[PDB]
RNA sequence: UGAGCCCGGGUCGAACGGCCUCUAGUGCAGAUCUUGGUGGUAGUAGCAAAU
RNA sequence: GAGACCGAUAGCGCACAAGUAGAGUGAUCGAAAGAUGAAAAGCACUUUGAAAAGAGGGUUAAAUAGCACGUGAAAUUGUUGAAAGGGAAGCGCUUGUGACCAGACUUGCGCCCGGCGGAUCAUCCGGUGUUCUCACCGGUGCACUCCGCCGGGCUCAGGCCAG
């Protein structure tokens, strides 16, 4: 009854199913191989299935599921944990997916070799951001840009800026702040000051 | 090495908006296309020096349709399982943060993408640097 | 290689597009006087010294006579003469070692702090120099032999009124 | 019941030496006028960006205070961009001699 | 990027603002045009001397031919009018920014009128509609020029 | 191709969207179309009933 | 007591003063009109002046939420800035000029030494769950193997446009 469930998630309804306007279906499932929604990457229309995937320990491993198991969810997937050296660990997809579809054992070897190079990459990218120092923050909510904008607005009414820069100046110029002769101001206004 | 996949040159048939008729002398006409059925509509009939109707002549390539100009496809995500869907698809498809996206799980999208090497077309959304 | 290919990337399949040698036009022989068309040297007379490979030409106008240094051009943006300077004398071994397709080739606080300063105008050579003065030695030679040419490449070819290059003879 | 101010700063609180102030921007900055003239505003201080091209070596806020204690230089600014408009100053103190560089201020420009 | 003209300080202007005020549109509008730009005692005795039978105020775009003497000669238009309440209601409003801006502490012998705009208010419903207006006028001081000082060798 | 769809910037303040099906009071440029709002005529004609 | 109903031009004419206001001699006819804010905390006080009005100042998370009050479209209007024109304007195709805006490949991997640390390494020991042969912990050590990290060295691959 493959090809029946098939029928049933490709033309009626799959909970796993993103359909997108750009001509492409994807499968949001965990344990698709590649997460297109097709014929041959279906992880529930196709009894026996292979994927490849990474723990947060970082260990990869593969999972298998065979059909004498089917009627048992819990039992779906047998876990094999696969090597750290890449040409092994292809070759340990080679001897488990013996007489495997083709289409499952290439398909295994390319998510293998994504999840290493996806693995580099991150201790590369985490090497980079620990060197700069950089890290991204969110900006400012709009009721607080608004709180500030508001509260800014009345500041700077009640600063009376260019009043308190001029008071400033003359309350500086009257206790000489400037000095005897002073350079700022003219001879006759230093006169009238005294 | 990280960029869309090789791809055949983008042509685009038509770079211009197919304006409805007589759309820019009354308010009341929106400038999205519908098509004339008047008898005597010279729009219609197709007479020289008039507006051109779409036609499926004017399709694009179906190797280079619905890609964006760097070579990527669009994908639109809500979430970061939404990202980790394009793992096998880092060449051919680009992150598009939907717009009511809040601003922690943007930085959560963003981050998860850059490590899966997917490109995110409004990074610089409602975030910012700190040193 | 190292890596299995992670997605379908389809390879190119065998061109068949081979690499012949360059053909000349019969007017360049070594030696033939060339009216330069483009660059910084417009419209100066040099020497061909020998013919390269891909439409490169390997030429030098005696710098002593008119500054153009030994130098590469394309066929394509050069006249030739009938005027033809023997070059009896001057090495061909130093032409075949200049005419090597290397001879015109080539993060920390300083490297930070030259940023957005203007780069320095580059010196010349010692040795280059001296490769330049060895062509040019039994060029001009030859030339000053010749009756009235060394005016002739001192001088910058130009276009005048009436002057038609369809009816001309070059 | 300032004393905690100089014992926690004590190299902000021995007259100041003249200072020398080396402005940059963020990573791949594009307010070179904007952070010019915030380096105009301050005397003795020099612009200088960050990254030059492209695709160039990323150089850290650290990296770049070194560099610039190194030379002598008494305090580096930051102008960090958002939607190519100045957003924020970030003011670190070089120091001298054998002190490390000492507090730095962040603050946001807005108008 | 470009950055737009930054306003003047609050603290150099003035404001002054009536709203749903009982005077024709058209006619304010026209006289309020008059007076822009205008230094404020050249437009109080303007506004003085409209209330009071002497000058006229000419109209461009809602112009109605009705009077054509020779007042309209240093305008160069040939329709002239003297509306007269609205005149009442620009010196309210100018006195009132006067006060504002003695109160706030200006030079009043310096102020310019820097904008004044008369927009449409809501229709009076009584078919006869009544055109009530607001008026927004926002004087400034005149600006101050500061001779330099000759740069330093160094 | 298109009807359209997605994202950025501003405003805003409590709900909303995609997909598979179901359902309909489901798509406007016109009907001297209905209701509301707003114009040129026009600060014009005129000071007329109302105001 | 409910609904695959309607949601303020809808749904009863009437969500609110509704058979009310109002019209007609009368029989009868018959509207428009909902939303501040969580809370009135509904703007004290100083100062213009006769206003259903302002300027400071205050409450509030917010007053460009001020009982004209959630949001606030278009028609239409005013201020400022830029450009063009005076025997129609508007549209299609194609360059140019000015102003403004965006910012191209998201720019990598592999080998060879030296050091360090872990393991899927040790026919090492003990424990747990299992699809009973696979996974996961704890402790040992670096003879071999494999991973990483750091300091040097080298090669290669790289997007677009011209000749
Ligand atoms: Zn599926």
């Amino acid at each position: 009854s493959d090809e029946i469930v098939w029928q049933i998630i490709n033309q009626q309804f799959c909970a796993f199913k993103l359909k997108t306007t750009k001509g492409q279906n994807f499968c949001r499932n965990e344990y698709s191989v590649s997460g297109l929604c097709n014929r041959q990457s279906c992880p529930l229309a196709n009894s026996r299935y292979a994927t490849v995937r990474q723990s947060p320990k970082g260990t990869i491993y593969l999972y298998i599921k065979t059909i004498e198991r089917s009627h048992m969810p819990s039992k779906w997937w047998e876990k094999i944990k696969l090597s750290q050296n890449y040409q092994k660990a292809l070759e340990q997809i080679d001897q488990r997916l013996q007489f495997f579809p083709k289409f499952l054992i290439h398909k295994c070897k390319q998510r293998l070799t994504r999840l290493v190079q996806v693995a580099i990459r991150m201790r590369r990218i985490a090497a980079e951001e620990a060197r700069l120092g950089e890290k991204l923050v969110p900006k400012m909510a709009p009721k607080i840009k608004k709180r500030e904008e508001a509260r800014e607005r009345k500041a700077l009414a009640a600063a009376k800026l260019e009043r308190t820069i001029e008071r400033e100046l003359l309350d500086r110029l009257r206790q000489g702040a400037y000095g005897d002769q002073p350079l700022n101001c003219n001879p006759q206004i230093w006169k009238k000051v005294l | 090495m990280v960029a869309a996949k090789k791809h055949v040159p983008i042509v685009k048939k038509r770079t211009k908006r197919f304006m409805r008729h007589q759309s820019d002398r009354f308010k009341c006409l929106d400038s999205a296309w519908r098509k004339p059925k008047g008898i005597d509509n010279r729009v219609r009939r197709r007479f020289k020096g008039n507006l051109a109707m779409p036609s499926i002549g004017y399709g694009s390539n179906k190797k280079t349709k619905h890609m964006m100009p760097s070579g990527h496809k669009a994908f639109l995500v809500h979430n970061v399982k939404d990202v980790e869907l394009l793992l096998m698809h880092n060449r051919t498809y680009a992150a598009e943060i939907a717009h009511n996206v809040s601003s922690r799980k943007r930085i959560d999208i963003i981050t998860r993408a850059k490590q899966l090497g997917v490109k995110v077309t409004n990074a610089k959304a409602k975030v910012t640097t700190e040193v | 290689q190292k890596w299995y290919p992670a997605e379908d990337e389809a390879q190119p399949k065998k061109v068949r597009k081979a690499v012949r040698p360059w053909t000349p036009r019969k007017s360049l022989q070594p030696g033939t006087v060339l009216i330069l068309l483009a660059g910084r040297f417009r419209g100066k007379r040099v020497v061909l010294l020998k013919c390269l490979d891909q439409g490169v030409l390997l030429v030098t106008g005696p710098f002593k006579i008119n500054g153009v240094p030994l130098r590469r051009v394309n066929a394509r943006y050069v006249i030739a003469t009938s005027v033809k300077v023997d070059l009896t004398g001057v090495d061909q071994a130093k032409i075949d070692e200049v005419a090597q397709p290397k001879y015109f080739t080539a993060a920390s606080e300083e490297a930070f702090f030259k940023q957005g300063e203007k780069p320095q105008k580059k010196p010349v050579s010692s040795t280059r120099a001296a490769d330049q003065k060895a062509i040019d030695k039994a060029l001009i030679a030859n030339i000053k032999k010749v009756d009235m040419l060394a005016s002739y490449l001192a001088s910058s070819f130009s276009l005048r009124k009436g002057d038609k290059p369809h009816l001309m003879k070059f | 019941l300032p004393d905690s101010l100089t014992s926690q700063f004590p190299n902000l609180f021995e007259p100041p030496p003249v200072p020398k102030i080396l402005v940059t921007t963020g990573i791949n900055g594009t307010i070179h006028k904007e952070a010019e003239e915030i380096a105009s505003i301050f005397p003795n201080a020099t612009y200088i960006r960050r990254t030059a091209h492209r695709y160039a070596y990323k150089y850290s806020v650290r990296e770049i205070a070194k560099f610039a204690k190194n030379r002598g230089y008494t305090a580096l600014l930051v102008v960090q961009e958002d939607q190519k408009r100045p957003s924020r100053l970030v003011v670190v103190h070089l120091n001298g001699e054998g002190v490390p560089p000492g507090p730095t201020l962040t603050y946001t420009i807005r108008n | 990027v470009r950055y737009a003209a930054t306003e003047i300080a609050p603290t150099k202007s003035a404001r002054a603002r009536g709203s749903y005020l009982r005077v024709s549109f058209k006619n304010t509008r026209e006289t309020a045009q008059a007076i822009n730009g205008w230094k404020l005692q050249r437009a109080l005795t303007f506004l003085q001397n409209v209330i009071d039978k002497k000058e006229a105020v000419p109209m461009r775009r809602y112009a109605g031919s009705t009077g054509r003497t020779a007042q309209g000669k240093q305008w160069g238009v040939s329709r002239a009018r003297w509306p007269v309440k609205s005149a009442q209601f620009l010196i309210g409003l100018l006195k009132n920014a006067e006060a504002n801006a003695d109160a706030k502490g200006l030079d009043t012998g310096n102020l310019i009128i820097k904008h004044i705009q008369v927009n449409q208010a809501p229709k009076q419903r009584r078919p006869y509609m009544s055109n009530p207006c607001h008026i927004e006028l926002i004087l400034t001081e005149a600006e101050e020029t500061v001779q330099k000082s000759e740069a330093v060798v160094r």
